[PDB]
């Protein structure tokens, strides 16, 4: 819905860093791809410390010192976007199959549920 | 399009013969880039509507900066701003 | 109290200006005879305004009364 | 058919008798001052082409920036020109340069449809003589739109006006990291 | 064919006539401002003065050995050709519904706005000397640093529009009188307009005998006249140009002319008085516009080049991003977009 | 626009009779240009069958 | 997910004490995560190298440009840790320059090329002439921004006529169109000559050599790395002239005769400005092929993996020469370094290892570049241009060897008490032991890429 | 230069249409509307399906279609003369702003229903129509001052 | 990436035919795509009108 | 005289629009744009939808 | 034609016109008597203006047709104008004049 | 027309300039008669000396003389 008949193509996989419109389509959507997901959301976790590692990172930038000071909050926020496109990498498909496919389990029933969209 | 190859040839061939006047070479080289654009407008007149255009107004837009970049890297063909030198 | 003499060079502009507006309006419908004037309707008065004049002058509410089909017109134009 | 107004198409000998002084100038920027009427023509043949938008582009962009950036510039720092083009500075000149206009005359003859031969180098210099175009009537146009079909298309190609933001970027970052000299 | 060379003889010399008197009119307003009284004396009235010192200053005419004739000959003819009068060209709303102008309004004005600026650059170049060049680079950064700001606030007052032709963001206006009563931003495109036309408060390049004795050039005669009638007439093009489109048009008596002309006139008696009362708003919108140009002449000082480049690039920009912002951020929130 | 959709069939219709009897007329003015030599003016240049409109016509 | 790099660092070089040599160690890191959690999709990247498209005028060929983008990363990592560990505030355009180069490996069509062409170009004027309290990198920048200028022309002007000819844009669209309108072949030979305007093919030859010598190490490292990639991965990924029709084979013939024969130099940066130069020739050969991009991905590889680190390896051996030249530029001359094996020999043996890689002893390198460089070339049938490139690899490998044997002669006075200076060093043992031990795993990726 | 080709003949296949007038057909826009509405639908749908195989429609559609707008214009000119005529003569002024004559569109409107039966359906289900008595709008400037006596009358007399 | 263009009616019947394969039949696609071309340049067009008119020069 | 200091933004938040104010109420606008403009699809709750065309044609 | 082709032409005859009056009359009689320097906020105004005026160009078609690009329009001129204001945001850091010449330093003896 | 306008230059050297910006001053006024100086000796038409002329001055006051139009 939300706009006219025009169409927005976008299979997007890449060092370029898109989205999804409000819906016309067959593969991942918008709002459904942050959920369907695994324990493996903690995987946006991970990167969370590993630009926060920059500070293991630190073999003597200057002579003899360590803990870079508090800029790494701004290493933690690139620890979490980097993850989070990781995570938003984590498209196991929309409504294919022949991979892990838990979403005819998850997100089948949604669509078996909400039939009137 | 005789009106868009002949004012390209001639900044092009300007550009080689410039024995003078390193900016006069640097603005040969700005009109080749409006050379370019009578050659594809008039293709895209002649055919349709935006598919040519659009590139049209792209080279227009990436060509102010071409110029920007230009000025601003030959402002440090020298010193910087001023100070002795030879 | 107000400037007597100031307000005078602003009446007179004020005047030259609605005269100038006054001619324009008058030279307008002159020019179109007793109506108003068309704006732009890019690509479309040229289907519409072109067929008025293929027809008539003006403007007329009838059948046709077309000649030939009034004459269709066909612009032609030279290579670029 | 108003004698002159046919012919007012053909204004390309103003171009080349512009661009013919672009090159062999007295001062440095009596040329660029040329170089804005050289603009100017090319403005007037679009507007007479039929897309006076550009027209009225390139004189808000054009002379309107990058010729203002040419005569800016060409105030402070004056390179030391040599005086014109002198007999002596003409050397090697006709040697190379009527050979390369005839090359490229060749060039804008390869420009042309689909011939293998030279055939299709004389067919593009008679393509004024055989044709005039037909205009058409306007067959299911609702809208009227110029240069709001470009916005059209530079909705339906998004991702190059995206980059050319980035290009923007790039020509503003760069005289900042490139002469602002930081301490 | 006779009948459009009559018309534009009647504009240009409403326009010329116009500008001639607008000399005397804001002499008087600064003096009366200043507790004095302006020109009281001149021929038959006082109504006279520039008129005659037209005819004065032209049977003077130096030319200078430090430059070429052949550029300040021609380039306050540049800005007298283009920066005043062929501005005239779009017809900013010649008030009436009617104009003398086809179409494809604005950025028209926005293109000979932006032709004026190397008119006075290419001005200030003449003469080779080392400290007057500098002051025209001063002038001119200043001049586009605020051109840059006149272009990008009216290309997002047209976002209410969409249609780029010039009449329809008249039409479009008659209903809220949507330019200034939706956006008080109409005070900084006014304190833009002082800059990008610099009949200023700023008066920046004007450091007439900070210099050696001269300011720009001194390039006295008839290019005085033409920079002189070019500076005015840019004032009241510019000024027309805020009455155009972020001040308004068309004053609401003739939206209530429904209520008065279907009391006043039977049927359509050769439009006789519509045109008029619609220049009359016009008229009235723009020349009480120009009245607070007269005011800031004599209200507060000059403007220091370094803060007024802080006043571009600081502060007014980002504001307009903002402003921006939120202007297609708004319409999109709370109903929706506008067609053309 | 809906007030001008409804008017779009006609007006093309208007058109249409014009682009029969345009082409064809000028087809029969060539029938005369060309006879004698035996010739293809009763050929579609496209080689596709399917009507076009003439065009690039010197006057 | 790049452009939210820029974006961030370009905010936190915004308010930055003008420190400016922590950045580059949040970049470096940034980029190892990045490539570390997003080589996942290469799962998802080939059943039978499916192309996955954006919005019709850009394109992702997950075997070959999924890999370049990866080499891209992978030296951005290697130059990122190079500038840690002399500094303005760059890496902004670094990464951006990395931002069009990677387009015109994913660009499908015209406008996207040309867009990012002119990007990376800009890029390019702009890093040339940072260091600005320079003579040598004042003059440099110019003379690449007049010549970019002439070229950036010249593609324009050949996509243009491309465009007068047929009314689309996309190569996509040019389909094996068989009949083949010769002006048709005509642009695309004057296309590629245009982006071949990096390779600085002999007749176009002499202008980037100084360009190069007249920028600082820290830089040509970089400029003679990332567009020698960039246009001709380009150029590969969509194969435009199946043969050369003789047009490129004598750009190519003139090239690798007419540059290595161009042997006699004593300036280390011409050398290997050369050396760089030809092996970018090489590759230009299967640019005369059609279905064949396995040699060329391997080869990229297998040859800028080299050219990094041998100029790792003259960046190490600044500090052994009891002489420096210029303040931007350290060691220009090749007669600087003579006794090197009687200092740290076991980058010594790193210099070997890599310049017996250019030269192509087999059991590391040239047994799996030029290999599959020759089984390219004698699987279409050009005969003649096998035995010429044989004639250029003999010739480049005298002046390859040239570093070698004024490397280990005899020192005059010099060998050993010091502090040290380390950490960096993984990276260029990284590079040598990749180098010197790919022929163990030369069969996993012959099957890997047999897979995509 | 635009010049003008103003050839002249006549084709015989068929037999011969009769044209439409001006501008003022804008009023009567709708009017053909409902009731030529499926005739149009199959001319402009037989005219899409013959894929460039234009010129083959004239005989079927091309005279049909026509035919029912010369039949809805001869109603119109004997229905409602002068309410068709004074509401195209305030719609040829006012750029045809076609708010601009939204008062005396009622009483043709009116006539039109009352007499030819017909409506305007405005295709659209969300917000109101026609009948806006406009509040917050651009009704008008120069009000139509030979056809306000008209709606006025309608409002006295009916 | 294609306006409504004056030549995109010769798309289709050039993409219907290469719909199906037969751009690796390679001949199929012959007429619609020189069709395609006098769409786009109108060759032999000009050639029947320089042909006409020189049957016109000598009379 | 203090500039802003960011690590309490409640503070920084207060002198930043204090001491320097005019970067402040222009970001105030431009957070007020597209915080507010995802603050529509409950405040909309379904008012319109605005319906345009070009040539409508039909089905068989 | 008969438009406004007739100020663009009439104007600048009568702008020759107005010069020329003066040239004849006016008494002439001339008797006798009638590198440099830089900074960077001199020249780097005038550079950084061109890119924020084409950015403006680029705005323009959008502008235009804001409609028939509902919803989504929106959306990537967002987009754009998040990554010119992040330009902004890198140049509100540095351009400005610097007084060069003011010094406090505490004074000592010994 | 010339008797009209009538601007001068200021030269203004000493008290005697003091008495000529009081002509400017509300009560006397300049510009109830048409004088509007300006501070540039092109522009002008007669040259007010004012205060007293040093000896040191009257090369630059000859200098500005004759840069004056005729
Ligand atoms: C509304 C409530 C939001 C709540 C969100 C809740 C969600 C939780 C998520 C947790 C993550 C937190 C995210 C917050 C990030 C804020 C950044 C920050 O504050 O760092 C400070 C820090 C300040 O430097 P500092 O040296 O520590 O402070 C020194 C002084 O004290 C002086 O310091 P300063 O105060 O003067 O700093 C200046 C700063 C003003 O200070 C502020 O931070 C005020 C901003 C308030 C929040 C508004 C921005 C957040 C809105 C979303 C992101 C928009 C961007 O101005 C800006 O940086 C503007 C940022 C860009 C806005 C345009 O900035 C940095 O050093 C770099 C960090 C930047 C990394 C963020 C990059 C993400 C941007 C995403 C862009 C998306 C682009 C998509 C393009 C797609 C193309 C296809
Ligand atoms: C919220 C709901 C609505 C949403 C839409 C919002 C639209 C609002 C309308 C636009 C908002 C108006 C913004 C006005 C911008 C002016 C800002 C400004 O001038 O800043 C002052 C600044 C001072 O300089 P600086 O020292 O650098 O400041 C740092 C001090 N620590 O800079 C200066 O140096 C001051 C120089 C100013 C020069 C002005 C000269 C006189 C102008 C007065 C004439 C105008 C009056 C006529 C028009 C009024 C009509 C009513
Ligand atoms: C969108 C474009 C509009 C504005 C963007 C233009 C630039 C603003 C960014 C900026 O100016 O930051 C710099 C400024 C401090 O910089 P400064 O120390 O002065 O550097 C000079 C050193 N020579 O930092 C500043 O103090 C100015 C920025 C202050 C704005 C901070 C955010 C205000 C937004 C309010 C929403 C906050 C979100 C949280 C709300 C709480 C929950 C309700």
């Amino acid at each position: 819905s939300t706009p006219l008949v025009k169409t927005s193509v976008n299979y997007s996989y890449g060092d370029y860093p898109l989205i999804d419109a409000d819906p016309h389509f067959k593969r991942v959507v918008g709002y459904m791809r942050p959920s369907d997901y695994g324990v493996i959301g903690l995987a946006t976790a991970a990167l969370p410390a590993g630009i926060c590692f920059a500070e293991w990172l630190d073999p003597v930038k200057g002579k003899f010192a360590r803990p870079s000071v508090k800029f790494l909050r701004v290493a933690t926020m690139l620890g979490f976007a980097v993850g989070f496109g990781a995570a938003y990498a984590r498209s196991s498909l929309r409504f294919f199959g022949v991979t892990e496919n838990a979403r005819e389990y998850k997100k089948d029933e949604a669509q078996m549920a909400a039939r009137k969209a | 399009m005789f009106i868009g190859t002949i004012i390209l040839v001639l900044s092009f061939l300007g550009f080689v013969f410039n024995r003078r006047n390193i900016i006069l070479a640097f603005i040969c080289l700005e009109t080749m880039l409006l050379g370019i654009n009578l050659i594809l407008l008039r293709n895209s007149v002649l055919f349709d509507d935006i598919s040519g255009s659009l590139f049209a107004i792209v080279i227009i837009i990436l060509a102010g900066v071409e110029s920007a970049i230009g000025l601003s890297l030959l402002v440090s063909y020298y010193r910087l701003r001023g100070v002795i030198n030879s | 109290a107000i400037p007597f003499e100031a307000l005078l060079p602003y009446g007179i502009i004020f005047g030259l200006l609605t005269a100038g507006g006054g001619a324009m309006q008058v030279l307008h419908v002159y020019r179109n005879g007793g109506v108003r004037d068309r704006f732009a309707i890019d690509q479309w008065d040229s289907q519409m305004m072109e067929r008025d004049l293929r027809l008539n002058g003006g403007q007329g509410r009838k059948q046709v009364d077309q000649a030939t089909a009034p004459e269709a017109f066909k612009h032609n134009h030279v290579w670029k | 058919m108003y004698l002159t107004y046919y012919f007012i198409e053909i204004t390309i000998f103003l171009a080349i008798l512009c661009t013919i002084f672009i090159i062999s100038a007295k001062n440095p920027m009596v040329s660029i001052l040329y170089m804005i009427a050289l603009f100017v023509i090319a403005a007037m043949y679009l507007y007479l082409i039929g897309l006076g938008i550009f027209s009225l582009l390139y004189i808000m962009i054009y002379i309107g920036a990058i010729a203002v950036l040419f005569l800016f510039i060409i105030t402070l720092l004056d390179i030391n020109s040599t005086e014109l083009s002198v007999k002596s500075n003409i050397r090697d000149l006709p040697l190379v340069l009527i050979s390369l206009i005839v090359l490229t005359i060749s060039g804008l003859m390869i420009y042309s449809n689909d011939s293998i031969l030279i055939n299709k180098l004389l067919e593009a210099f008679g393509n004024d003589y055989n044709t005039i175009i037909t205009q058409d009537w306007f067959n299911i146009e609702n809208t009227t739109l110029l240069t709001t079909i470009g916005n059209v298309l530079l909705t339906n190609n998004a991702f190059i006006l995206l980059v050319l933001a980035i290009v923007l970027l790039l020509g503003i970052i760069g005289p900042i990291s490139i002469t602002m000299k930081h301490k | 064919m006779i009948i459009n060379i009559v018309e534009i003889l009647i504009f240009l010399v409403c326009v010329l006539f116009s500008v001639a008197y607008l000399t005397v009119a804001e002499r008087k307003t600064l003096a009366y401002m200043q507790r004095r009284l302006g020109p009281n004396f001149v021929g038959y009235y006082g109504l006279l003065q520039a008129f005659a010192d037209a005819v004065k200053l032209l049977l003077k005419e130096i030319v200078l050995p430090k430059e070429s004739n052949y550029i300040i000959l021609v380039i306050s003819p540049l800005i007298t050709l283009i920066t005043a009068l062929i501005g005239w060209v779009v017809i900013p709303l010649g008030p009436g519904i009617t104009l003398g102008e086809l179409n494809l309004g604005i950025l028209f004005s926005l293109a000979i706005g932006s032709l004026g600026v190397f008119g006075s650059l290419l001005s200030g170049w003449s003469s080779n000397s080392k400290y007057s060049l500098l002051g025209s680079i001063r002038s001119t950064a200043q001049l586009i640093s605020y051109e840059l700001i006149l272009t990008s606030i009216f290309i997002i007052i047209i976002m209410f529009v969409s249609s780029l032709n010039i009449t329809t963001i008249i039409e479009t206006q008659r209903v809220v009188w949507y330019c200034i009563p939706l956006l008080p931003l109409l005070l900084i495109f006014f304190i833009a307009s002082v800059a990008e036309t610099a009949r200023p408060p700023f008066d920046l390049t004007e450091s007439e005998s900070e210099l050696v004795a001269g300011y720009f050039t001194e390039y006295s005669g008839s290019p005085f006249v033409f920079f002189f009638l070019a500076e005015y007439s840019n004032i009241i093009l510019i000024s027309a140009f805020n009455g155009y489109l972020l001040l308004g048009g068309y004053l609401s008596f003739n939206y209530s002319y429904l209520f008065n002309i279907l009391f006043n006139d039977y049927s359509y008696v050769s439009f006789l008085f519509e045109g008029l009362i619609n220049s009359s708003a016009y008229a009235i919108k723009l020349v009480f516009l120009m009245f607070s140009f007269i005011w800031v002449r004599a209200a507060f000082p000059r403007f220091t080049y370094d803060n007024l480049i802080n006043f571009c690039w600081i502060i007014l920009l980002p504001l307009l991003f903002g402003i921006f912002l939120i202007i297609p951020s708004t319409l999109y929130i709370f109903d929706s977009f506008p067609t053309l | 626009l809906w007030a001008r959709i409804y008017l779009m069939p006609l007006l093309q219709a208007e058109e249409d009779r014009q682009t029969v009897r345009r082409s064809i007329a000028q087809l029969e003015r060539e029938k005369e240009i060309m006879k004698g030599t035996g010739f293809d003016v009763d050929k579609s240049v496209y080689n596709d069958g399917k009507f076009h409109a003439p065009a690039l016509m010197i006057p | 997910m790049l452009i939210l790099a820029i974006i961030s660092l370009i905010t936190f070089v915004s308010m930055s004490k003008l420190s400016d040599n922590r950045a580059i160690i949040r970049l470096i890191n940034i980029y190892l995560i990045l490539v570390l959690v997003l080589d996942s999709f290469l799962y998802l990247l080939f059943l039978n190298n499916q192309t996955y498209t954006v919005m019709g005028e850009l394109l992702i060929f997950n075997s070959f440009t999924f890999y370049i983008d990866m080499l891209i990363y992978f030296i951005m990592i290697v130059i990122s840790s190079l500038y840690g560990y002399p500094k303005k505030e760059l890496i902004i355009l670094f990464l951006i320059n990395i931002l069009g180069a990677l387009l015109i490996v994913h660009s499908n069509d015209f406008i996207t090329l040309f867009v990012a062409i002119e990007l990376q170009s800009y890029s390019i004027y702009l890093i040339t002439a940072i260091y600005n309290s320079s003579y040598k990198a004042s003059k440099a920048s110019m003379l690449y921004f007049f010549m970019g200028g002439i070229l950036s022309i010249l593609i324009a002007y050949s996509i243009n006529t491309y465009y007068s000819v047929l009314n689309s844009y996309t190569l996509h669209s040019l389909d094996s169109l068989i009949i083949n309108t010769l002006d048709l072949n005509l642009i695309l030979i004057a296309l590629s000559l245009g982006l071949l305007f990096k390779i600085g093919i002999a007749p176009l030859h002499k202008w980037l050599i100084s360009i190069y010598e007249n920028t600082p190490i820290l830089i040509t490292i970089y400029i003679s790395l990332i567009p020698k990639i960039s246009i001709l991965s380009y150029l590969v990924l969509s194969n435009i002239s199946i043969n050369s029709l003789v047009i490129s084979i004598l750009a190519i013939l003139t090239l690798l005769v007419g540059s290595v024969g161009g042997l006699l130099q004593i300036k280390i940066k011409r050398l290997l400005a050369f050396s760089g130069l030809t092996n970018a020739g090489y590759m230009m050969l299967l640019l005369l092929l059609n279905n064949n991009e396995f040699s060329y991905l391997y080869y990229i590889t297998q040859y800028s993996i080299s050219h990094l680190a041998i100029f790792m390896i003259i960046i190490f051996s600044i500090y052994y020469i009891n002489y420096i030249n210029n303040q931007y530029n350290p060691i220009i001359y090749v007669n600087q370094l003579k006794g090197l094996i009687h200092d740290n020999a076991y980058l010594v043996l790193s210099m070997a290892i890599v310049v017996f890689s250019f030269i192509g002893i087999p059991p590391l390198l040239g047994f799996f570049g030029k290999l599959n460089i020759l089984m390219s070339i004698l699987n279409n049938g050009y005969y003649f241009i096998s035995i010429v490139l044989i004639v250029a690899s003999l010739i480049s490998a005298l002046y390859y060897l040239y570093l070698l044997n004024v490397s280990i002669q005899d020192k005059n006075n010099i060998l050993i008490n010091s502090n040290e200076t380390v950490s960096s060093v993984l990276s260029y043992i990284l590079s040598s032991l990749i180098i010197l031990i790919t022929f163990g795993f030369i069969y996993n990726s012959l099957i890997i890429d047999i897979f995509n | 230069p635009f010049e003008d080709k103003a050839n002249m003949p006549d084709n015989v296949p068929d037999v011969v249409e009769v044209g439409a007038t001006s501008a003022p057909l804008l009023s009567a826009s709708y009017f053909i509307g409902a009731k030529c509405k499926p005739y149009n639908d199959d001319f402009m749908l037989c005219r899409e399906e013959s894929q460039g195989s234009g010129a083959i429609d004239c005989l079927k559609e091309g005279r049909r279609v026509t035919r029912c707008a010369v039949s809805v214009i001869e109603d119109i000119n004997k229905s409602c003369l002068d309410e068709f005529r004074l509401h195209w003569q305030c719609l040829e002024q006012n750029n045809h702003q076609l708010s601009g004559c939204r008062k005396a569109e009622a009483l043709l409107n009116k006539c039109v229903f009352t007499k030819l039966n017909l409506e305007k359906k405005i295709p659209g289900l969300r917000p109101d129509e026609e009948p806006v008595f406009l509040k917050k709008d651009p009704w008008i400037k120069p009000a139509v001052d030979d056809f306000k006596s008209v709606r006025a009358y309608a409002e006295a007399k009916k | 990436t294609g306006g409504r263009n004056r030549c995109f009616s010769e798309w289709q019947s050039f993409m219907h035919c290469t719909a199906k394969t037969d751009a690796k039949s390679r001949a199929q696609c012959l007429p619609n795509f020189e069709d395609y071309m006098e769409c786009l340049h109108h060759t032999k067009e000009k050639a029947r009108l320089r042909e006409i008119e020189s049957v016109l020069k000598q009379k | 005289a203090n500039p802003g200091f960011w690590n309490g933004p409640f503070r920084y938040l207060r002198w930043s629009a204090h001491n320097r104010p005019h970067l402040f109420f222009a970001f105030a606008i431009g957070i007020a744009g597209p915080v507010a403009a995802l603050t529509l699809t409950p405040l909309r709750r379904k008012y319109l939808y605005p319906d345009h065309s070009p040539l409508p044609q039909s089905y068989p | 034609m008969n438009t406004f082709i007739i100020f663009i032409i009439l104007i600048p005859i009568v702008g020759f016109a107005l010069l020329a009056v003066n040239i004849l009359l006016a008494v002439y009689k001339p008797y006798n008597e009638k590198r440099l320097a830089f900074n960077a906020a001199f020249i780097l105004v005038a550079i950084l203006f061109l890119p924020f005026d084409l950015e403006i160009s680029t705005l323009l078609p959008y502008v235009m047709s804001i409609y028939l690009v509902s919803n989504y329009g929106f959306t990537i001129v967002l987009l754009f104008l998040l990554i010119l204001i992040i330009g902004f945001v890198y140049e509100i850091n540095t351009n400005a004049l610097k007084i060069n010449k003011h010094n406090k330093p505490n004074t000592d003896s010994l | 027309a010339r008797q009209g306008s009538f601007w001068p230059v200021t030269f203004g050297l000493a008290c005697c300039a003091v008495e000529m910006m009081h002509v400017s001053a509300p009560r006397y006024d300049q510009d109830r008669l048409g004088i509007i100086f300006r501070a540039s000796p092109r522009q002008s038409d007669i040259m007010i000396v004012a205060g007293t002329l040093t000896n040191k001055m009257a090369p630059v006051l000859r200098q500005v003389y004759d840069q004056m139009p005729e």
